[PDB]
């Protein structure tokens, strides 16, 4: 007998101030109980398990569904955190392609793994006897559980330690590890790379691993947690669209995720309109009805993904391209490649919640966005093709408040183009126009008043209902730009209106804002001036909308 | 050579901070320094029996092309017990000049509690989520750790003990991994005497706080003021009233009467002239009743001026300011906002550290994500500050322009 390396086990605890589970054991039918006897008596003889005396005090609950199902939920519950790898998948993308693949699955997977022996008395339970005229029987685990909470982590690290030394002794090939399969990679001739297969599962064997001895099981295409992997190219598996009359909100829900997940490599999809049926959620059964725009958009989902597309693989000897488009009311989508015409994966970004905003800004957000997403799948930073001109980018971000930036980017030319709107003069204009303009309103009845007056005489005030401070304050300086020239000076005590303005939006939730961003982009030069108000302050009249 | 017992404060588990994603070449640079300090013996590579995990990455510092290893201590010094106190050195601001020296390596000798080390652990991630990344947690004293300068104290001072004996008018102040030294000397001699002291700590960045100070509230002068420029400054002066007492803006704001064309010359009147000087007067003395609170955290304001021109405030109490000033330096961040920003907040950081020797919690006017996503590229300090984002335009912009 050839005699095959141990596995050190991985120290475990419970959680500080806790103490083993203790649960009372089901009943059971006679059948299950006989079936929970031959498959415990099984894997005794093969040493998964042993039988323990009466000192244990902790059990857990076992079932039978013949296969047996130990709830560890309640240790679960009482073990430790563990160190989780499996945060993030690895994306299709970011592979880099293999003349050959192959895939050994662990078979014998968890219960070829050693527990640690001081925690094997908490993972203790018992099966009940035939009519309980016998004390149950019992048993503990000497290898790791399954369902578990910390078998999965102890198994990922087991098998990276064990393979670590290969692969170093094999640079010239590639292994990943996921769960209960390993995928191997090289670019060598096929049959070294079925022999290096060989010398890998035989190393593997040396530790008492056993993989498939016949042909492998599984060939390409890889269908794989949504994704259906190919040799030259990777796309996702076909997708599912329920068609009914009526529909739930978690239908939206389910939609809308299935969506999401199709727009990676399927170019022009848009999620919005679906979306917005999801506010006041926590409701799972309810009647949603559908808007035009709603209709139509998913009209165009069923049309995007009506014929298949295909993503390619990650050549690093080549530049990364990633290029943006703006689709409207909120929306951008963007490609990533390195050869025209072949996506390595597509996506899209939706602008946050706020109340005013503009289309840089929302560009701006994209970019960074694609840029994380590129670091955490390629580990650089892709070379952007942009809607937007140098020369917008450069007014924008040199007059911008706050700070701001952009890697590396060039400008296509593929409409709609991101510009600038207006933009507010740093000083006084000569020969135009001075508008002092005002706005009040009564707290009480929301009767209030708007205005202007001017330094050429001209006047005027509007009275209104139902409105507050800040919308008269608003009212006023839209009056002042309705009846101007083409250009004009505006003062106001307005603190509000005035940072709403300074943040520059092109768009807005509100009305009123919208409409001065349409007087402001027919104007050629605005000066907007600030004075603290009820200063006595010359030209600026409280008196004459406090009335 | 003996290791001193660490704790952590009641009620507190260890930290577990999400290690966010990296470029390759920063992952193969941490990949050849852990795999050397692995060779040294200064950390250890960890099993899944850990869940603790602090942020790692890697930097540049000043004159260099060399790698550098940076761990975002920040959760684990706010989780580590309070290490007890040295009173500041309130000498080591007003000395002629300051120099800053990294004596990071030198933590790296003495030992880490065995029953604390596994909150030191950390993550070198992989590209794409492919492997596992490599775990790691330390043995000996890490730089970054608020603790690691707090038991190196009494071996510092043994070391420096026959240079403190020799130069009694040089002041030795110590933060993190490094040791600020302020004298009053000649460049040239400092200079020298500062290859003396690293020589000195062999065998075992020039910076001036005179040529810094605070700055106060000036008012234009002019011989003809438009309506405009009558109206910008009661608006100031009104700001102003916030912070001075006796600022009076009645015989200005008279000057405005009626509606006229902001281009338009207003010529002064003698009460307005004189409550103008009245007002300068006050703005030329010093703000009343400003103390600073150790118990307090120091907050920090910076605006954009643009032109690569930044603006400046560190106060405690809001309009009681007790450090301000002007970051406008152009050192190869002419492009690009993000890197004058970070080098901004750097350099007010190193001034808070020098006067109060503690960091400010900054208020950055940038988006989050922006910066979130780029201030990593640019940062060749070894201590991080705590920051928030400011997403509304502040007015007081040009009130301090
Ligand atoms: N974690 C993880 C994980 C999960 C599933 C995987 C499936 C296939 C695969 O494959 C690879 C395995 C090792 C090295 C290179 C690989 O893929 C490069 C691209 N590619 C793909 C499929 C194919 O048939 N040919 C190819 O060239 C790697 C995998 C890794």
């Amino acid at each position: 007998m050839v005699p095959i390396s141990p596995i050190e086990t991985v120290p475990v605890k419970l959680k500080p101030g806790m103490d083993g589970p203790k649960v009372k054991q089901w009943p059971l039918t006679e059948e299950k109980i006989k079936a929970l006897v031959e498959i415990c008596t099984e894997m005794e003889k093969e040493g998964k398990i042993s039988k323990i005396g009466p000192e244990n005090p902790y059990n857990t609950p076992v079932f039978a569904i013949w296969r047996k199902l130990v709830d560890f939920r309640e240790l679960n519950k009482r073990t430790q955190d563990f160190w989780e790898v499996q945060l993030g998948i690895p994306h299709p993308a970011g592979l880099k392609k293999k003349k050959s693949v192959t895939v050994l699955d662990v078979g014998d997977a968890y219960f070829s793994v050693p527990l640690d022996e001081d925690f094997r008395k908490y993972t203790a339970f018992t099966i009940p006897s035939i009519n309980n005229e016998t004390p149950g029987i019992r048993y503990q685990y000497n290898v790791l559980p399954q369902g578990w909470k910390g078998s999965p982590a102890i198994f990922q690290s087991s098998m990276t330690k064990i393979l670590e030394p290969f692969a170093a002794q094999n640079p010239d090939i590639v292994i990943y590890q996921y769960m209960d399969d390993l995928y191997v990679g090289s670019d060598l001739e096929i049959g070294q790379h079925r022999t290096k297969i060989e010398e890998l599962r035989q190393h593997l064997l040396r530790w008492g691993l056993t993989t498939p001895d016949k042909k492998h099981q599984k060939e390409p295409p890889f269908l794989w947690m949504g994704y259906e992997l190919h040799p030259d190219k990777w796309t996702v598996q076909p997708i599912v669209l329920p068609e009914k009359d009526s529909w739930t909100v978690n239908d939206i829900q389910k939609l809308v995720g299935k969506l999401n997940w199709a727009s990676q490599i399927y170019p022009g999809i848009k999620v919005r309109q679906l979306s917005k049926l999801l506010r006041g959620t926590k409701a799972l059964t309810e009647v949603i009805p559908l808007t035009e725009e709603a209709e139509l958009e998913l009209a165009e989902n069923r049309e995007i993904l009506k014929e298949p597309v295909h993503g390619v693989y990650y050549d690093p000897s080549k530049d990364l391209i990633a290029e943006i488009q703006k689709q409207g009311q909120g929306q951008w989508t963007y490609q990533i490649y390195q050869e025209p015409f072949k996506n390595l994966k597509t996506g899209k970004y939706a602008r946050m919640r706020g109340a005013h905003t503009n289309d840089v800004k929302q560009l701006t957000e994209a970019v960074q966005k694609i840029t994380t997403e590129s670091i955490v799948i390629w580990g650089k930073t892709p070379k952007f093709k942009l809607p937007i001109q140098k020369e917008t980018w450069e007014t924008w971000w040199t007059e911008y408040w706050q700070a701001t930036w952009i890697p590396e980017w060039e400008f296509v030319n593929t409409p709609p183009l991101v510009k600038l709107w207006y933009q507010l003069e740093k000083e006084p204009i000569v020969g135009a126009e001075t508008f002092y303009v005002d706005g009040a309103a009564n707290r009480e009845t929301k009767l209030g008043k708007a205005g202007y007056v001017t330094n050429k005489g001209r006047q005027k005030v509007v009275p209104l209902t139902n409105t507050t401070n800040q919308k008269t304050e608003l009212q006023a300086i839209y009056l002042a730009l309705q009846d101007s020239g083409l250009e004009v000076n505006i003062v106001t005590d307005s603190q509000y209106a005035l940072g709403i303005i300074q943040a520059q939006p092109d768009k807005s939730e509100s009305e009123l804002v919208n409409q001065i961003i349409e007087q402001l982009i027919k104007k050629e030069k605005v000066y907007l001036a600030w004075v603290p108000a009820h200063k006595g302050i010359g030209g600026n009249e409280q008196v004459d909308k406090l009335v | 050579i003996e290791t001193v017992p660490v704790k952590l404060k009641p009620g507190m588990d260890g930290p577990k901070v999400k290690q966010w994603p990296l470029t390759e070449e920063k992952i193969k640079a941490l990949v050849e320094i852990c795999t050397e300090m692995e060779k040294e013996g200064k950390i250890s590579k960890i099993g899944p029996e850990n869940p603790y995990n602090t942020p790692v990455f890697a930097i540049k510092k000043k004159d260099s092309t060399k790698w550098r290893k940076l761990v975002d201590f920040r959760e684990l010094n706010k989780r580590t017990q309070d290490f007890w106190g040295i009173p500041h050195p309130a000498g080591l601001k007003k000395k002629k000049s300051v120099t800053v020296l990294d004596v990071g390596d030198a933590y790296f000798s003495v030992p880490l509690d065995e029953d604390f080390r596994k909150y030191t652990a950390f993550t070198i991630p992989s590209i794409n989520n492919e492997t596992p990344g490599i775990r790691y947690q330390y043995n000996v004293l890490p730089q970054g750790w608020k603790g690691s300068p707090a038991i190196f104290q009494s071996s510092m001072t043994k070391i420096l003990e026959p240079f403190k004996k020799q130069n009694p008018d040089i002041v030795i102040y110590q933060y993190m991994d490094d040791l600020y030294v302020g004298s009053d000397l000649e460049i040239g001699q400092h200079r020298t005497k500062i290859e003396e002291l690293r020589q000195h700590l062999l065998r075992w960045y020039e910076l001036h706080p005179d040529k810094w100070t605070v700055q106060p509230i000036v008012l234009p002068e002019k011989d003809s003021w438009t309506v405009n420029d009558i109206q910008k400054l009661v608006g100031k002066l009104n700001w102003a009233s916030q912070i001075y007492p006796g600022i009076k803006v009645r015989q200005l704001s008279k000057l405005l009467r009626g509606t006229k064309a902001l281009t338009e010359v207003i010529p002064l009147t003698e009460e307005a002239e004189l409550e103008l000087a009245e007002n300068r007067e006050i703005l030329k003395e010093p703000v009343h009743g400003v103390y600073y609170d150790p118990s307090k955290d120091l907050i920090a304001e910076i605006q954009k001026q643009g032109q690569g021109q930044w603006t400046y405030q560190i106060y405690q109490e809001p309009f009681k300011n007790l450090k301000t000033g002007k970051y406008a330096r152009m050192r190869g961040a002419h492009t690009n906002d993000v890197k004058q920003l970070t080098e901004a907040v750097q350099k007010i950081t190193t001034e808070s550290i020098v006067i109060w020797g503690k960091t400010p919690k900054f208020k950055l006017p940038i988006q989050k994500e922006t910066w979130e996503t780029w201030w990593t590229e640019y940062w060749q300090a070894t201590w991080i500050p705590e920051w928030e984002f400011v997403n509304t335009p502040p007015l007081v912009k040009l009130w301090y322009q």
